């Protein structure tokens, strides 16, 4: 129960966010207008953390100045933060070997790949997991998930089809399909080899993905085993499934509440969007995590720092939330977007449905509809974005723009249109 | 509208007992009672007039016999003989054959049947969500391999995927447009369907389109699937049958059952022995030979012992009998065990008294009055 | 026998696709085509005839494919007095009359 | 023959004189008895959508259908034992469901029917221009003016809107759907659920069949909305000769809360539905169920737990009842809206005597 190490994958997951990722590290980009990395240590502290391990890699000097500058770097904390930093550029399986060479492996340590913030209770899945240990010594690592609104849709890099137990919960198949987004692989299959012994099969396909293990003694040991396995989910479980290492148990943890890992960019948003409302438990911002921030609860789903000012006569739809040192001007139409940290607003702008990052100037007359704009990325006058616009990294909109749907800009100070220096492409301007 | 098919004919697929063309498979006595008597009673419950009864090309008068014999109903049944069936499908080319006779909505039940399970509430069901086919499902036996596909989905009750396993292919096969509609599919590997049919009136054309007619199993309710593009016009809710789960015994004989039913029926179900005078107020009920009953009499879970005569209107709430017990105008009873030599009545509506050996009882109330032996 | 080559395919559901065929339809020596109106012959499936991979409608097993192509590999081609490699395509009156180029011989398969 | 025995739950102490056991599962009836009525009443009884608009229109079709099928007795004529079985009926839809305004409505049309055609008609000349009759009488009566009072609610709204709603009444959802629309106002709708029948999910469902904005909420859950909303709406199902409002659940304090917070309601109603029977409280006849209505525990209807509650006949020293029609105060609701466009409920039996 009692005595367990932390052990999260970071700098992982890198140009995953198309245009993002290349200067600073992946996790330390600010998310709901505060870092990210934050919610997912008070996750761990929930679950139960003893000592603080993280794989770093991209750049380790500001991983390093951001540990310095955390809550769990000095004496008060029960667990430390000390950062694995080991040669550039590697996969899992290179990780795993790493972390192997380094030494400090327990018994029942626990792997959480990327960055993950949810509101079930983990002491509970231990207890249960710990159980299932004291049934047979073949027991190997915990799966999450969960259950979704009926029917998928918002789902292509991951809409996996769990064929499952219900008297020992344990997966059968598992396979990933790009069939909502294009139809040329429509597939499912039924392995024999675990058939006639279950009897009880469950056909189903919508769960998601969290990506939260609870691993034990047999999982590192199986890694330095076995290098074909330079994943963790589609060569992992099926290597299971065909009895690598003979007759082993994996349990699959069914929660009627909500839960999803961070992936893309509009999974991103709905994240985001969760977080403000009031869909997990008691996940807020008010409470305050942050030495310095001075978050406050608002009524009709409104979140208000402290130096935060919105002035009179703005008709408006439902939900906005503000960050602080913002001064906000007269006569604007907005309905369900946020604005960041900083953001400074001049005269006369439409808003719906979108999401703002830190220092995001809104200039006059702009429209921003479920579009990001990043840090020190600023609109000037007259912009018309529309849906799923992607700004990176000092992305300097000045004058006269019309952006279409789905348009993706580059980031950091080269793949994609759209570049760093004045005005972005209506108008050929560069180098 | 309303209208009942009843199917009766031979079999020859079981391994014993039929061999002379003078018995058939209709009056059969295995042990003592017909096999149609449940069928006659399921009838009778449901409360039918015009009941339409079919007959193959072997055997033209003995069932007609059969039928006379023995005999409550006291209707009128009607038979025809069409000869074109030569045994290969039981009643689909009948169907095909009489068409625009039928009115409306019809309930289908074959000959071979052994029920438990409550009557009329299937008939209503299907009334109820207004489709076009329903069919049941039956588990196997805990007491002494992979059988056939049985699949379920529910949360409303109904089928996806029917088609049987005698040419059985290694992997399990199915559809994926049928899969990606509805995405919380079970594989059950219990099920058995039992011969139990519920139409309407719209499938009564498309048989003079277009024949397709397969044993009434392989083929009777197999076009469901619409998806991906269909190229056939429908015929003026979806396209599909439903299946309904159960608890209670209600088996079927085709492949492996003549021995279990036996021992199933002795050992429980609706006892006679000796003369009885018969709709009736009272389900389930164990009565005993020797005995005179009259009308009106009601019992509500109680087992008697040897002779116990009941006169002239009773209602009895959970009351058991012993050896020799005389009962005479007017009793009412709520929970009592009785013993030895008992003459209960005297008009009462008593509850939580005991009788003992040797007593009259007394038109006088007495309140949690234990009846002591002798003052 | 040698000349078979390994498949690795798994059950691909709703539409039966093969990526392997191409290989098969090299080392064998065969027509593609001929193999689709074998499919046909066999079950009824619909599907266009794509150029390496196909797309053939029907949620069929691994092993019964095997099985199928075992059989086009025995009692459809090859000989029953020489077991030859190398056999064309030759018409000659409108149904097939499969020819071996190792001697000069022919037979004919329908069934 | 017919017995009824055998009544579920506890039956308290007070509101005892109303029928509303028995007959659930069917267990043998009378012989030569038409079963579609039976069907009807069954529906009505498991029914958790419907609320006073359909139910009336839905018996009038059945009855249509009734007489497009009756068969006239090749030795009697069309009415001897037609009345006893029409009787019969009536009993049996009594004790199902109870007979509302409309019902006895729709069963005083019959009669003057009756009285209209009285014996000496033949066949397929008689119920020929009878069904046509009626199909015209339900023509002009109640579509029309479904239609003009829709027209109504177009008219109603004149710069801005923020909206707080409760009821199953089709006629407000329809002007909600309208509002959405054939206006393209700047709508926005909240929703108030109940939960013995559940009508703000299906009002909720509607909505997003159109894609509206939607704020969702219920019974209790009121104070904290209002912290700009302006218009609140009402529907009724029927109001008696004194003036007061005999209409169904939750409206009465929703109508209080939008009193206090100084924003009024106004309630839609029908030129038909006006009875001559006189009440003014719970207790003299009221629409009664069985306790089964609150056993469900959170998010939706079936999901059964064996968690803390599940007994009723077990529960010793219990008394557990709930009420379903309400007598709502006649001075809190302002507007009412029927075929002569707008007026106060000071008019009271000002179609009664109309006839």
């Amino acid at each position: 129960e009692d005595r367990l190490q932390a052990v999260v994958l970071t700098d992982s997951y890198e140009t995953r966010f198309m245009p993002l990722t290349a200067v600073k590290p992946r996790c330390l980009l600010p998310l709901a207008n505060v870092p990210l990395i934050e919610y997912t240590l008070e996750f761990l502290a929930k679950a139960g953390v003893h000592e603080v391990f993280l794989i770093c890699s991209s750049h380790a000097n500001q991983i390093n100045d951001y540990i310095e500058n955390s809550k769990w770097n000095l004496p008060w904390s029960p667990f430390k933060i000390t950062t694995i930093m080991s040669p550039e550029a590697r996969c899992t399986g290179d990780v795993m070997r790493d972390l192997d060479n380094r030494g400090i492996i327990t018994g029942d340590f626990i792997l959480v790949s990327g960055d993950v913030l949810t509101n079930i209770d983990f002491s509970k899945m231990l207890e249960f997991h710990k159980k299932m240990h004291l049934q047979d010594k073949d027991h190997i690592s915990t799966m999450c998930l969960s259950k979704a609104s009926t029917y998928p849709k918002t789902r292509t890099i991951e809409p996996a089809a769990f064929v499952l137990d219900k008297s020992t919960s344990r997966c059968i198949y598992y396979q990933d399909l790009p069939l909502p987004s294009s139809r040329e692989k429509t597939s499912i299959q039924i392995d024999p080899e675990l058939l006639d012994n279950v009897d009880e099969f469950v056909i189903r396909n919508d769960l998601i993905d969290c990506r939260i293990d609870i691993c034990t003694s047999h999982v590192p040991l199986i890694f330095q085993e076995n290098f074909d396995y330079q994943s963790l989910r589609t060569d992992f479980v099926k290597g299971v499934i065909s009895s690598d290492i003979l007759g082993k148990h994996i349990y699959a943890y069914l929660t009627d509440e909500y839960a999803v890992r961070v992936e893309s960019w509009q999974t991103y948003d709905t994240i985001s969007q969760d977080f403000l409302g009031r869909w997990c438990y008691p996940l807020v911002l008010d409470s305050n995590i942050q030495d310095d921030q001075t978050y406050s609860y608002e009524s009709r789903h409104i979140y208000k720092e402290k130096d935060v000012v919105l002035a009179q006569s703005c008709k408006i739809g439902k939900c906005t939330a503000i960050g602080s040192g913002t001064k906000i001007g007269e006569g604007t139409k907005i309905e369900n977007s946020v604005i960041g940290r900083n953001c400074q607003i001049g005269e006369n702008i439409r808003i719906k449905n979108s999401f703002i990052w830190d220092d995001c100037i809104i200039g006059n007359n702009s429209i921003i509809d479920h579009s990001l704009i990043a840090s020190n990325a600023t609109l000037g006058s007259n912009v018309r974005l529309n849906d799923g616009c992607i700004i990176g990294f000092n992305v300097k909109i000045d004058d006269n723009m019309d952006l279409d749907r789905n348009t993706k800009i580059s980031a950091s100070p080269q793949d994609l249109d759209d570049q760093t220096l004045a005005v972005s492409i209506v108008g050929d301007k560069g180098v | 509208s309303i209208q009942a098919f009843v199917f009766c004919g031979k079999g020859s697929n079981l391994a014993p007992m039929q061999h002379s063309t003078r018995l058939p498979k209709a009056l059969l006595p295995i042990g003592n009672r017909p096999m149609i008597e449940y069928v006659l009673d399921w009838c009778d419950q449901a409360d039918f007039k015009e009941i339409s009864v079919v007959a193959p090309v072997d055997e033209i008068e003995l069932i007609e016999s059969g039928l006379t014999s023995f005999l409550n109903s006291n209707h009128s049944h009607h038979l025809q003989d069409p000869k074109k069936i030569n045994f290969i499908s039981t009643g689909e080319s009948l169907q095909k054959e009489l068409l625009p006779r039928i009115n409306g909505d019809f309930v289908i039940l074959p000959c071979d049947f052994v029920t438990d399970i409550p009557p009329q509430v299937l008939v209503d069901q299907f009334r109820n969500r207004d489709d076009n086919n329903l069919a049941m499902t039956i588990y196997y036996k805990n007491s002494l391999k992979q059988q056939q596909f049985f699949t379920v989905y529910s949360e409303i009750l109904l089928d996806v995927y029917s088609q049987r396993d005698v040419t059985k292919t290694k992997y399990l096969q199915i559809r994926s447009h049928l899969l990606w509609n509805y995405p919380n599919l079970t594989v059950s590997t219990k099920l058995l369907n039992s011969f139990i049919y519920f139409c309407s009136f719209e499938l009564c054309q498309l048989l003079k389109l277009g024949p397709q007619s397969m044993s009434r199993q392989a083929s009777f309710k197999d076009p469901f699937t619409g998806n991906q593009q269909q190229q056939n016009p429908p015929t003026t809710i979806f396209i599909l049958p439903n299946e309904t789960l159960f608890i209670r015994a209600n088996n079927l004989n085709a492949y492996m059952d003549a021995n279990r039913f036996v021992l199933k029926i002795k050992s429980q179900t609706m006892f006679t022995k000796n003369i009885q005078i018969q709709a009736a107020i009272g389900a389930d009920a164990i009565v005993d030979p020797k005995c005179q009953i009259s009308a009106h009499s009601n019992v509500k879970m109680s087992v008697l012992g040897t002779q116990a005569n009941i006169g002239s209107r009773c209602r009895v709430a959970g009351s058991l009998l012993f050896p020799g017990v005389h009962l005479g105008d007017e009793v009412i009873l709520e929970n009592c065990i009785i013993g030895p030599m008992a003459k209960i009545g005297s008009k009462c509506k008593l509850s939580n008294c005991y009788i003992e050996g040797h007593y009259v009882v007394e038109p006088k109330n007495n309140f949690k009055g234990e009846t002591l032996a002798n003052v | 026998k040698f000349r078979i080559p390994p498949p690795v395919c798994l059950r691909d559901g709703k539409k039966t696709i093969f990526s392997n065929i191409q290989d098969i339809a090299e080392k064998l020596h065969r027509s593609p085509e001929h193999l689709i109106q074998y499919l046909f012959a066999e079950l009824g499936t619909s599907g266009s005839v794509d150029g390496k991979r196909l797309v053939i409608k029907g949620k069929f097993q691994s092993k019964q494919m095997e099985n199928v192509l075992r059989r086009y590999i025995l009692e459809y081609v090859t000989c029953k007095t020489c077991k030859s490699i190398n056999t064309e395509l030759k018409r000659e009156n409108r149904l097939f009359f499969m020819v071996c180029k190792s001697c000069g011989s022919t037979r004919s398969v329908s069934s | 023959p017919g017995i009824s025995s055998v009544i579920p739950t506890v039956l308290e102490q007070s509101f005892d004189n109303s029928s509303l056991i028995s007959v659930k599962e069917l267990l043998l009836n009378k012989d030569l008895i038409h079963p579609s009525i039976l069907l009807l009443t069954s529906h009505l009884a498991h029914y958790k959508i419907v609320g006073s608009i359909p139910r009336c229109i839905a018996m009038l079709e059945v009855f249509q259908i009734v007489i497009k099928d009756y068969q006239t007795p090749k030795g009697t004529t069309l009415s001897r034992n037609l009345t006893s079985y029409l009787s019969h009926q009536i009993d049996l839809l009594k004790k199902a469901r109870p007979l509302s305004v409309t019902m006895g409505n729709a069963i005083r049309w019959l009669k003057q029917e009756i009285s209209l055609i009285d014996p000496s008609t033949p066949d397929k000349a008689a119920k020929k221009d009878l069904c046509e009759k009626i199909g015209q009488f339900a023509k002009e009566k109640i579509e029309l003016a479904d239609q003009l009072i829709i027209d109504n609610a177009s008219t109603q709204i004149e710069e801005s809107t923020t909206i707080v709603t409760y009821g199953s009444s089709k006629v407000l959802t329809e002007l909600l759907l309208h509002n959405a629309i054939s206006l393209k106002k700047n709508i926005k709708v909240i929703v108030v659920d109940s939960r013995p029948l559940f009508e703000g999910r299906k009002m909720a469902e509607t909505l997003r069949n159109a894609g509206v904005n939607v704020m969702y909420a219920l019974i209790t859950s009121l104070d904290t909305i209002f912290n700009d909303v302006d218009y609140v709406f009402l529907g009724a199902h029927s109001i008696l000769s004194n003036g007061f409002l005999y209409s169904r659940a939750g409206t009465a304090m929703l109508a209080m809360s939008a009193k206090r917070r100084n924003i009024p309601v106004l309630v839609c109603c029908e030129s038909l539905k006006f009875s001559q029977r006189v009440q003014l409280d719970s207790v003299t006849f009221n629409e009664l169920a069985d306790p089964n209505d609150l056993v469900n525990i959170d998010y939706e209807n079936p999901v059964e737990r064996r968690g803390n509650k599940g007994a009723l006949l077990n529960q010793f020293i219990k008394e557990r009842k709930f009420e379903k029609k309400k007598l709502a105060m006649e001075n809190k609701p302002k507007g009412n809206k029927i075929g002569g466009k707008k007026g106060s409920e000071g008019e009271s039996k000002d179609a009664s005597n109309e006839e």
